[PDB]
């Protein structure tokens, strides 16, 4: 008992004195707590920059035991929302470094798919590189762009697969190429970023007609979202 | 944008006496400004006059 | 599972609680050496040791 | 040694015990390349968050005003459901528009969509 | 140069696996890479009094880069020193390294 | 199930001998409290202690 008077067993009495030697408070926490849904709804956007640092880079001066970063590095992040699903897809992230010679961004890694030139968008940039933040914004908002243009006609196509106005489609993943498939008729239709630009019907029926096939072509041009509505009046005119 | 603020979905009332609304809202801001003036200089209500004008006038 | 977890979460938890013991007591140690002016010192009594091996 | 770095930590200890390529745990300093750079006047409000425990729902309201001009700014208001268990979430609806963009931004509600009409504000 | 807890030893296995491999848990025995290469020419330059400074390094083997990270694991060579390229970066690109950065070799 | 295993016999392994100087570090508060001077002691006196660690135990 002696030495239990000298010794502190204040940590055991209370559990609030056990804690922090085990960390985060309950002050800090709800302090903290508020910032991560404030950064939720900043990706709300869907064009973020984010701080990222080389491992190998590194180096350390010696002088007083600070860490500095010899080339500064800065990281994109493109997130798209889908209408259907209500839900965000698969992130995609675009990565720069910083030369050390004419201080200039230059393209390290990024995870956008092949068919997306993103190399081809960098050299666009006035200078041919990047100097500023505000430049990097027009690169990054552009990719995000095309991102949006590409999965955008892929659910509209899906959306009418699931209202049963067409049957069974395949359909590749810049969904250009689109199996059409409604009916006895087989139509295959090449379709331009958020147009269409080129249709093809290639069953032809006995009393299909050559003429028939040239204007169904026609009638089934215009824009994406107009081909449903065209797509009830055609062929409510094959049936009738 | 009208056809929802009209509540009664026509406008053919609106277009006849909306000059009738501006006649009778100018004249009648006109004896406002007139007991302001007597009653005071009124310099803060003229600068907030202004700076509504200006607001007006942005957008 | 869990009670399997919920028994390792008891093993640090007096670990960390001891090991706060162990520094106290290891720094209990430390006010000693400069209470004491040399730290060469006589044989302990034996009645002394008798109460530590009283001492439960 | 060993260390355990949480989500506030100092810049100099962060540094020192990574060795791996991810992105920065220090919070405050990811808010600042965020805010600051990404997004320049602008400000991002959120008013309350409360928690629906039946159905493990939470209700979102947050207020954002652009300061791109000083002498005419104008605030919106959105409120939104998540279903704070998977992506998905209910619904979304605005409580109010700034009465000087009031006509600009009904165009905004025929398209229907979070990002297009947030973007589109911004830009 | 100069050169045991159990717990610091399962880090430094742990260090080895982010670095060839990018996860912790790895994705695909273990030390088997996502992506097997057979063959890898590098070539360094570097400037040293004024003057351009060169090394050629030639692999041969089944995995190269999978090979490397046992090396890490039996303490041969310094994982912190370990750069980009031959941490197993441009996978199956035989290029040349100028000034910290890496060129396709065509 | 057998992560959980060999991650408690260690377990079991580093609480058991820092149990142990945890009785004999605090023995010595005991000691040297009402003798400041005397830190050092015979051998018996010092296994006849661990004598009592033994029972203990």
């Amino acid at each position: 008992p002696g030495v239990a008077d000298l010794l502190d067993t204040d940590i055991l009495t209370s559990p609030s004195k056990r804690k922090r030697k085990l960390d985060i408070s309950t002050s800090d926490r709800s302090e903290l707590e508020d910032y991560i849904v404030l950064e939720n709804v900043y990706r709300m956007f869907g064009i973020t920059f984010f701080p990222l640092v080389d491992p190998i880079d590194l180096k350390i001066k010696d002088a007083s035991g600070e860490i500095f970063v010899d080339r500064e590095m800065l990281g994109i992040r493109l997130e798209v929302f889908s209408e259907r699903t209500s839900q965000f897809e698969k992130p995609h992230y675009v990565l720069l470094k910083k030369r050390i010679k004419s201080n200039s961004w230059f393209l390290f890694k990024h995870t956008i798919p092949s068919f997306i030139d993103v190399q081809g968008i960098f050299d666009d940039t006035n200078g041919g590189l990047v100097i500023s933040h505000d430049d990097a914004y027009l690169f990054a908002k552009r990719v995000f762009l095309q991102l949006v243009e590409v999965q955008k006609r892929r659910q509209i196509f899906k959306d009418l697969e699931a209202k049963k106005i067409i049957h069974d489609l395949d359909l590749d993943l810049e969904s250009s190429m689109v199996s059409f498939f409604v009916k006895d008729i087989k139509v295959e239709l090449f379709v331009k970023q958020n147009e269409i630009v080129s249709c093809s019907i290639l069953d032809d029926i006995h009393d299909f007609s050559q003429n028939n096939k040239s204007k169904w072509e026609i009638a089934l041009l215009g824009s994406l979202d107009d081909l449903e509505l065209k797509l009830n009046h055609s062929f409510a005119t094959i049936f009738k | 944008s009208i056809k929802e603020a009209s509540e009664d979905d026509d406008i053919s009332e609106y277009f006849a006496t909306y000059n009738g609304k501006l006649v009778v809202a100018l004249e009648e801001m006109k004896l406002l400004l007139e007991e302001a003036v007597k009653t005071f200089g009124n310099s803060p209500e003229k600068r907030e006059k202004i700076k509504k004008i200006l607001s007006e006038l942005k957008k | 599972k869990d009670v399997l977890d919920v028994y390792i979460k008891n093993l640090e938890n007096q670990i960390g609680n001891k090991r706060y013991f162990l520094k106290q007591a290891q720094g209990a140690i430390d006010e000693i050496t400069k209470r004491s002016l040399d730290t060469e010192g006589k044989p302990v009594n034996s009645e002394v040791f008798t109460e530590l091996l009283r001492k439960p | 040694r060993v260390e355990r770095i949480n989500g506030l930590t100092n810049l100099q200890k962060e540094l020192v015990t990574k060795y791996d390529t991810l992105p920065l745990l220090n919070m405050n300093l990811r808010l600042s390349y965020l805010r600051d750079h990404t997004y320049p006047h602008l400000q991002v409000s959120v008013q309350s968050r409360d928690r629906v425990h039946n159905d493990g729902i939470e209700v979102l309201v947050v207020n954002y005003k652009f300061c791109r001009n000083t002498m005419n700014p104008f605030e919106i208001q959105f409120k939104m459901f998540y279903k704070f268990e998977d992506s998905t979430l209910l619904k979304w609806e605005i409580l109010r528009i700034s009465t000087n963009v009031r006509l600009k931004a009904k165009q905004l509600l025929a398209t229907r969509n979070f990002q297009k009409c947030l973007l589109s504000l911004y830009e | 140069l100069n050169d045991e807890e159990p717990e610091i030893r399962r880090l430094r296995l742990e260090k080895n696996m982010i670095k060839f491999k990018g996860s912790a848990n790895g994705v695909m025995s273990r030390y088997s890479s996502l992506v097997p290469i057979e063959k890898v020419g590098f070539t360094l330059k570097n400037e040293i009094n004024s003057r351009i400074i060169t090394i050629k390094l030639k692999f041969n083997g089944n995995d190269i880069f999978g090979g490397l990270h046992e090396l890490c694991d039996k303490n041969l060579i310094n994982i912190d020193k370990v750069p980009g390229w031959l941490a197993g970066e441009n996978g199956s690109f035989s290029g040349t390294i100028m000034n910290g950065d890496f060129q396709r070799e065509q | 199930s057998e992560k959980q295993w060999e991650r408690i016999q260690q377990l079991e392994k580093e609480h058991v001998e820092v149990y142990r100087e945890l009785l004999i570090t605090l023995d010595r508060l005991y000691l040297i409290r009402k003798h400041n001077h005397a830190v050092i002691l015979s051998h018996t006196q010092q296994r006849l202690l661990e004598i009592r660690h033994q029972l203990q135990i």
